[PDB]
């Protein structure tokens, strides 16, 4: 029942602004120091900020420089990070945590992305079997040129998970992301079972269900 | 002014083995302010050990922190599958509470050769002026794999990108995709597109190919 | 010094240090505890107030004790020495048994145990927000009040740790391992962790934080020795 629940975040352009919030549950919030730590995509942890019990004493890492400010609300039992003048280097997952230094409780983390690129839904193309392994066939679908991560792929409205691999996304030179999702199925079912890939890119509100048929 | 260096960067072991992770501080430090955190795939960090040797409240007995001065060790005995994750040390004596760069603990298993499939660009994609060719290496181990594109026996370079999944939860294998990108024009000037795969599990390279437009 | 005074003088709220200590786990509901010293004597029941005000701070004070029941007249279950350690905002009791009865009229056993820890419990939500404090006091056991207790608490980290030194038997000069500060059932601030001897775990320790500005800690440690469990009394204060 001790809990830290986060909110806010999103995608902003350089020099823009955001707010993170962190709601506490199950422990005396006012007694504690509280902190924010960030993880850049693919890297390690970096302390950002902390604030004392009373809410007026505030420490910041050397990269902050008054662009991010920390505050707390001891009656709503919440903490905030106010983010201004954001730089692409501030892109990361930000965690709130209890205590100064010894982070013994962590929120679930929220994604802050800072980029000049614009929001764009993907194109979805089929990856169709061309010549028959023996009894196992591979198929998939290619999700190309989308910006805001992430994209969620499922298969047959979520009914197909056996044999699915959805590859992690890669940033192309275009500054747009791309990925493929594949599934291996019994070759005996290519003629009888329809396979469809569902692509949901929430930041652009794009949804693409797409048929994957063997050709001959 | 203080850097924490963890070694080794990555590591493979079987369940039931014992892991030995190093945390080295650039200066001597006070052990009551040394912490270890565990970060599993896609989750928040978790406090595992503080004061170099005290277990956090739900860390099981098989984790033990130790050391002094400049070295601290996390010894994970009798590895259970939930223990394969990333581990970070940290000196929280004062700001900026430096973390180490981490150590990734992955599962060691027997060699498995990949299944290789090649996928031609879709007709629908060709309409838009771009040709992506995709090569799939499925359910293999270890992770090291060489993927080589050949277009009419010309070896490609600088025009492809690989992506590898995380270890599979059931069989502890990896999969990999390699994507070759060409202009529609460039694509229609060549016939044989081949994906050559070399890997510990294969006795010699495997090649998958197709002939354009068929 | 004022041992006999403590047995006779009523409670005076202008004496030094902790001025009274309620005897809860020193006397149960059934018994009476008789304490004597310097020719004076006084019998305490459960929850009665003992006047620690009349005593020196930072010392151990020694009374002879008898733990009676009136089933006819007295029946003394236990005898020996009753020790109080007084600080400004906290204090401990302790029993050094010397004689226990039998079904045979009195056997001869020696056992040492902690009785009551009490004082102005620092409320968890009014700890100092930040900073680090160093506490120093005594660690005392059976036939030894020469132990030295060092302890450090980082309040924003919510962590304490320290060490017991200079006791007569080596098996108790122990590290008090890093432990967090947690709220009590009455929202008092308490630490409870492991005892460590040359890097190995060897029991437990407990500490309450006392005083309005967390000036003192007080509690006990159970340490495993080549001859079993031994109880230590712990009291330290700030600079």
């Amino acid at each position: 029942q001790v809990q830290l629940v986060q909110s806010g975040g999103g995608l902003v352009k350089p020099g823009g602004s955001l707010r993170l919030s962190c709601a506490a549950s199950g422990f005396p919030f006012s007694s504690y120091y509280m902190s924010w730590i960030r993880q850049a995509p693919g890297k390690g942890l970096e302390w950002v900020s902390d604030i004392n019990n009373s809410g007026n004493v505030k420490e910041y890492a050397d990269f902050v420089k008054g662009r991010l400010t920390i505050s707390r609300d001891n009656v709503k039992n919440s903490m905030y990070l106010h983010m201004n003048s954001l730089r692409v280097e501030d892109t990361a997952v930000y965690y709130c945590a209890r205590n100064r230094g010894r982070f013994d409780v962590w929120g679930q983390g929220t994604l802050v992305t800072v980029s000049a690129a614009s929001t764009k839904g993907p194109s979805v193309f089929p990856l169709a079997p061309s010549s028959k392994s023996g009894g196992t066939a591979a198929l998939g679908c290619l999700v190309k040129d989308y910006f805001p991560e992430p994209v969620t792929v499922s298969w047959n409205s979520g009914a197909l998970t056996s044999g699915v691999h959805t590859f992690p996304a890669v940033l192309q030179s275009s500054g747009l992301y791309s990925l493929s999702s594949v599934v291996t199925v019994p070759s005996s079912s290519l003629g009888t079972q329809t396979y469809i890939c569902n692509v949901n890119h929430k930041p652009s509100n794009t949804k693409v269900d797409k048929r994957v048929e063997p050709k001959s | 002014e203080i850097v924490m260096t963890q070694s080794p960067g990555t590591l493979s072991l079987s369940p039931g083995e014992t892991a030995t992770l190093s945390c080295r501080a650039s200066q001597m430090i006070s052990s009551p302010f040394l912490a270890w955190y565990q970060q599993r795939r896609g989750q928040a960090p978790r406090l595992l050990i503080y004061g170099a040797s005290t277990r956090a409240t739900d860390t099981p007995d098989r984790f033990r922190g130790s050391g002094s001065g400049t070295d601290f060790i996390l010894t994970i005995s009798r590895l259970e599958p939930e223990d394969f994750a990333v581990y970070y040390c940290q000196y929280y004596d004062d700001s900026p509470f430096t973390f180490g760069q981490g150590t990734k603990l992955e599962i060691k298993r027997t060699v498995a050769a990949p299944s290789v499939f090649i996928f031609p660009p879709s007709d629908e994609q060709l309409k838009s002026g771009t040709a992506s060719v995709v090569c799939l290496l499925n359910n293999f181990y270890p992770r090291e794999a060489k993927v080589q594109w050949k277009v009419d026996n010309a070896l490609q370079s600088g025009n492809s990108q690989e992506s590898v999944t995380e270890q599979d939860s059931k069989d502890s294998t990896y999969s990999l995709s390699s994507t070759l990108t060409l202009s529609k024009a460039d694509y229609e000037k060549h016939k044989v597109y081949a994906c050559e795969v070399t890997h510990q599990g294969l006795s010699s390279p495997v090649t998958k190919s197709f002939n354009r437009g068929e | 010094a004022g041992l006999a005074d403590a047995l006779t003088a009523p409670l005076d709220h202008k004496d030094k240090g902790l001025q009274s200590l309620t005897l809860d786990q020193s006397v149960r509901k059934n018994e009476k505890l008789k304490l004597a010293a310097q020719g004076a004597e006084k019998t305490y029941g459960n929850g009665d107030s003992l006047n620690t005000g009349k005593l020196k701070n930072d010392k151990v004070s020694r009374f002879d004790f008898i733990r009676q029941i009136e089933v006819g007249q007295l029946i003394t279950l236990e005898s020996g020495e009753f020790q109080v350690y007084k600080q400004s905002h906290s204090a401990l009791t302790a029993f050094q048994t010397e004689q226990i009865q039998d079904s045979e009229k009195m056997v001869a056993k020696r056992q040492f145990r902690i009785g009551d820890i009490a004082g102005e419990h620092t409320s968890f939500d009014k700890l100092p927000e930040g900073g680090r404090a160093t506490y120093r006091g005594t660690a005392f056991g059976s036939d030894d009040a020469g132990g030295k207790l060092t302890y450090t608490i980082d309040f924003a980290a919510k962590q304490g740790n320290g060490k017991i030194e200079h006791l007569k038997s080596p098996e108790l000069n122990v590290d008090l391992a890093a432990a967090d500060i947690k709220p009590d059932g009455k929202r008092h601030a308490v630490i409870s962790g492991s005892v460590l001897y040359n890097q190995a775990e060897k029991g437990s320790y407990s500490l309450g934080i006392f005083g309005g500005k967390a000036q003192e800690v007080a509690g006990s440690a159970e340490v495993k020795t080549v001859n079993g469990i031994r109880h230590i009394g712990l009291a330290a204060k700030q600079e």
